[PDB]
């Protein structure tokens, strides 16, 4: 495509987003995965297997739903929810996992590892490994094991091993560090199922390719229901996989505004946020040159969010490129704003969203007030809120 | 014409022995103590000192180094402290290179860091998370400020990538790891006469001497940090033992 | 119309199964719901409204997945799972609830009440009332509030009042008793959204008509994926909604065996079970003449099961009729059989079923042994197991 | 022919009073004490006794009666114990009807239960969850065994159902439930001469008197259970006050 990187993984040529900022010790396996992806992405048997599982196992397509009770809270705009929350396992993560897990098996890898923050990527990875009969090990920050415990129990019921990570912030960044350490040691038998649109090439592109289905379905569905392309398509941004997945099909539609909403925690001026574009700067982190929260020597600054899924100081390189080009705008959403939107969606539409997805809904409400009556806004509803019901009930005093 | 560490490896090759290459991280247990320890390494017989830049997310470091670098960071260690340590090492008669993850170099500015490293008397940069594929700015800065560029090879390295990494390296090549260390040094020798340094969690005289039988340098890090934690006199004693080891083979 | 009861709600003759064993104080509102449903079931605009929410809000059709990795435990039969676990809210309950909540709005009712055991019907009702702006009160047995607490918290986030019932067995039957009490006192403004295929007419027929979609879709899907009608279709049986839903489309396929699986708890010989057809007898209970667990005097015997959803000593009258007629067999499945199947499905296919649903899976495995190699068995996978994760994790020594 | 309860109401009307209709559940607080309480009601001037059959799932009883029926079932009360209560009431010169949910009657056998109740001197059956629509077997047992049949009407009953419910009743119509109670009684009086009992959570002389202005029978249940729980003397005193209340002068 016109939006793809070069063979080294670089977007936008000489600004140099992406690439491979990893040790030589990881290159044999990174090259192996890259080549297996190039071979299998054009193999009808692989595409057929992936398609069959998306339909019959995962339940695609997800519907697009006009949330008419949100309209009066969104400047009378028309909010359409792309319901990735109804997928098997309850988020978009399953899209990327089905692709990568099929690929692990094609390569003859006998063990799969992954990191998880919210536990959705963990549960999805564990799900696909049960299906295909692969050993699975999930690395998860110790603070995330505690606040997303429903998902730890799901993972273990699915036959996955969970390793609690107690280093650094004990959140997603630290789970990723541990999983990279595991892959280095176990490269010849282990596939690393990377959960977001970040990391070294091929992961940003590959993850986006497996998530593209969201935006392709959404583009068809909105034309069918609304009679035209949207005024805006929006999504929350952690490392960037659900957002890039929904955005991609609209990249070449010049009237479609694209907006990513990132976690601002206690607020961007408080130093307890994960507002990577709002407050970070370019640097190399977790295998890519992208944006990150870093101090003046380039030490990683620890992120904070009420959402485990957006609590990541980095962001994928294709978003960095899209930001630089002016194609996508990125805007901060606080814990409070997200939670108000969470409760609103519960009461108005009977949908309990993921706290991650609630950030996108909150931003959509604000964007509705800007664009005004009749504007059509597609929102990626990336996941459901089972995992967050304890937290949300505690937030609203429902105990 | 020749690399900066070239005359060090020549002097070892003429004394029928390997170079003792010693790593310490800047700022552990604090900045003045770390410099006193690095100076002590020069006096205790280290031919090259690797000055580590502590990094918040050090993917490759084992538990001893990781924890020392975490403590160095809790104590407020800055990147400029590394350049101050290099200068102290050079004034003491030592030969310093810097070991750093790449983001700290990007943030400083690659050219500006090369310039300032060279002005401090630095001889080179060991880049454990920079492959040559991403090394354009560094190759340019390395040629201009006259710094060696030590890349890493691994047992898993394909033949194509091994050749490319060796070719891109000046000074020495860091062979990081069964019979796997000698096999990797062997594959570097088959395509290049460049010195090879071997790091293998060396703790002892015997282990250092084993490695000196096939490698041009013996790299010790973990064990030096463990020694400093006990005390400065334990570092001197240990480093003395390792100095004797590299003359054996 | 062919399998329908008479205008008094009786299956099998003017004094057979079903009917209205209710007080006169409920007859005005029961007649009002009957007239409203008779009118709306033949309105294309009503069925359009329902179909539109089924597609865009609930994400129908649910897929049919061939669970090939169960085959060896099922005598090498082919188990196909009808994936109601992927519905919005996580069960088949939403199908019925959408119909009835649409009906309550058509009637001008401002308040909805419901009983719930597993909390899946309670969550679904709360969900529909949020979506349609109706007040919601849910009655749930106090033992069930404790073992399905994830669903209590959900209902509350959705804006529903949850009332814990302390009478009798503090389980589903006792929640139903309380709901009927509420209804007689609040008939002017209140619709009773009845959760299973039981109760006085019109509920058995209406609930079943709103669940028919499951079997309609499955009959098309299994012909598409297997090339023929199945050898059997099976389901778990609480009051009977999911089973009648999937069975109905196959009733006139005489080669298709229909098997219902009821909760046998500690075992039918222990007196701690809910095996209504295996150990019960005909009687009048909760508004219908049907089977129930009852002693020599006609007092209800309290049910027990590890499954909150199957823990009910009665069953719907259409199943009583289908039993009496020889068209469906009803068979006991114990807690242990259910939990073995629950675990097998998790490990083998990466699907965490509801414990209710795992009774059906256990039964299909046994049926598979009976029918043998190549037999095609459609299994209603009525719901997912998120509500049961803590119970299942404890059962399997995972915390 | 004449209903079994016809003479009691005929007689009450001739003495310018309502019939006092008293409910107690069999087996509360145990089987013998409940029989003693029901006898006491006869002795204290109840014209008709409603012998309640405790039921596991009593959807229409208020909490006072529900707690009492629960206690009775914990004590082991049986349906045959209600037939004994009827026998003892008949022996003491009283007039008993039974009030029951329908399933215990189905389990016993409708014909069998009507026969055995008639044999025991029972005059009728009050059926709070049987509507005439489902009463075919009961209508045939009722005519065969000369037992009255008391169905309920409610303020919400439609014109059509009230007329059918009155037409199906013999003995009296129970007007279960504020002007609702007199309005409902007046709707029964517009279509039929059958006596109408009114239940209204009556607990004092004053309230029974209020109801006796418009109704042929005053029904009291909750307050008798509450009185019995305190003690048999309290029951006698209350029944006495209610007996005075039903007489108008
Ligand atoms: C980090 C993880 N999840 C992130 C997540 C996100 C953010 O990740 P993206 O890669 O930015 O889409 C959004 N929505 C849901 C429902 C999520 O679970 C995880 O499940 O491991
Ligand atoms: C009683 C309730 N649930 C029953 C249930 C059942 C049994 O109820 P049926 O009405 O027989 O389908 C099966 N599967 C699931 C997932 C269920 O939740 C309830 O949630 O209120
Ligand atoms: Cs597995
Ligand atoms: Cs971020
Ligand atoms: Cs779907
Ligand atoms: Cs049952
Ligand atoms: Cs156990």
């Amino acid at each position: 495509t016109s939006h793809d990187p070069d063979s080294g993984g670089h977007f936008g040529g000489p600004s140099g987003w992406g690439g491979r900022y990893v040790p030589e010790a990881l290159m044999a396996v990174i090259e192996e995965v890259t080549a297996a992806y190039q071979k299998e992405r054009v193999s009808q048997d692989f595409l057929d297997d992936l398609d069959r599982l998306q339909a019959n196992y995962a339940g695609r397509p997800s519907p697009l739903y006009e949330a008419t009770r949100l309209s009066q809270h969104a400047g009378s705009a028309r909010i359409f929810l792309k319901r990735e929350d109804l997928n098997h396992t309850g988020s978009h993560k399953i899209n990327n996992v089905l692709g990568q897990a099929l690929l692990a098996r094609r390569m003859g890898k006998t063990r799969v590892i992954a990191e998880t923050g919210a536990g959705q990527h963990g549960v999805a990875t564990a799900t696909a490994c049960a299906l295909l009969g692969l050993d699975c090990v999930i690395y998860m920050g110790g603070i995330d094991t505690a606040r997303q415990a429903l998902n730890v129990a799901r993972m273990r019921l699915l036959g996955a091993e969970v390793v609690a990570v107690q280093t650094g912030s004990k959140t997603l960044k630290d789970a990723i560090n541990e999983a990279f350490r595991d892959w280095v040691a176990n490269a010849d038998n282990t596939y690393y199922c990377f959960g977001t649109a970040a990391g070294p090439h091929p992961f940003p592109t590959m993850v986006r390719d497996f998530q593209r289905i969201i935006g392709m379905e959404a583009r068809v569905q909105i034309q069918g229901q609304a009679g035209r392309l949207p005024d805006a398509v929006v999504a929350c941004v952690g490392g960037g996989s659900n957002a890039i997945g929904i955005f991609h099909a609209f990249l070449d539609d010049p009237g479609v505004r694209l907006v990513g909403f990132e976690a601002a925690g206690d607020g961007v001026e408080t130093g307890r946020h994960a507002a990577t574009f709002t407050a970070g700067s370019p640097g190399a982190f977790h295998g890519s040159f992208s944006y990150l929260l870093q101090d003046e020597d380039g030490q990683t600054i620890e992120s904070h969010s009420i959402s485990a899924g957006l609590d990541y100081p980095g962001v994928g390189p294709e978003h960095a490129w899209l930001k630089e080009a002016g194609r996508v705008d990125y805007r901060p959403i606080t814990d409070s704003e997200a939670m108000d939107a969470f409760g609103l969606l519960c009461r108005m539409e009977g949908i309990i969203p993921a706290i991650e997805s609630a950030h996108a809904v909150a931003g959509a409400l604000k964007l509705g007030v800007e664009l005004g009556r009749g504007a059509v806004i597609v929102v990626n509803l990336s996941g459901r809120g089972d995992k967050d019901v304890e937290t949300a009930a505690k937030w609203f005093g429902l105990l | 014409e020749a690399s900066r560490l070239g005359p060090v490896f020549d002097s070892c090759r003429a004394n029928n022995r390997a170079a003792l290459i010693g790593y310490l991280p800047t700022g552990y247990p604090d900045v003045p103590a770390s410099v006193a320890a690095m100076t002590a390494l020069v006096e205790s017989g280290c031919d090259i000192i690797e000055v580590g830049v502590p990094y918040s997310d050090p993917g490759m470091d084992g538990p001893t180094i990781a924890r020392a670098t975490e403590a160095a960071l809790r104590g407020g260690v800055r990147v400029r402290d590394t350049l101050a340590a290099v200068e102290a090492i050079s004034i003491a008669g030592g030969r310093a290179v810097v070991m750093t993850y790449w983001n700290p170099v990007l943030r400083y500015g690659v050219d500006a860091f090369a310039r300032d490293l060279a002005a401090a008397g630095g001889l080179g940069l060991i880049t454990p998370d920079l492959i040559p594929d991403e090394a354009q700015q560094w190759l340019a800065a390395s040629e201009e400020h006259r710094l060696d560029r030590i890349f890493l090879v691994a047992p898993s390295s394909t033949p194509e990538r091994l050749a490319a990494t060796v070719e891109a390296s000046r000074g020495f090549v860091y062979a990081a790891s069964s019979q796997a260390a000698p096999e990797l040094v062997g594959r570097v020798k088959a395509v290049s006469d460049i010195p090879v340094g071997v790091g293998l969690g060396v703790r002892s005289r015997a282990q250092a001497a084993q490695i000196a039988q096939y490698a041009d340098g013996v790299i010790v890090g973990s064990a030096l940090v463990t020694a400093l934690t006990e005390g400065l006199p334990r570092l001197r004693a240990l480093t003395g033992e390792l100095a004797a080891g590299v003359r054996l083979g």
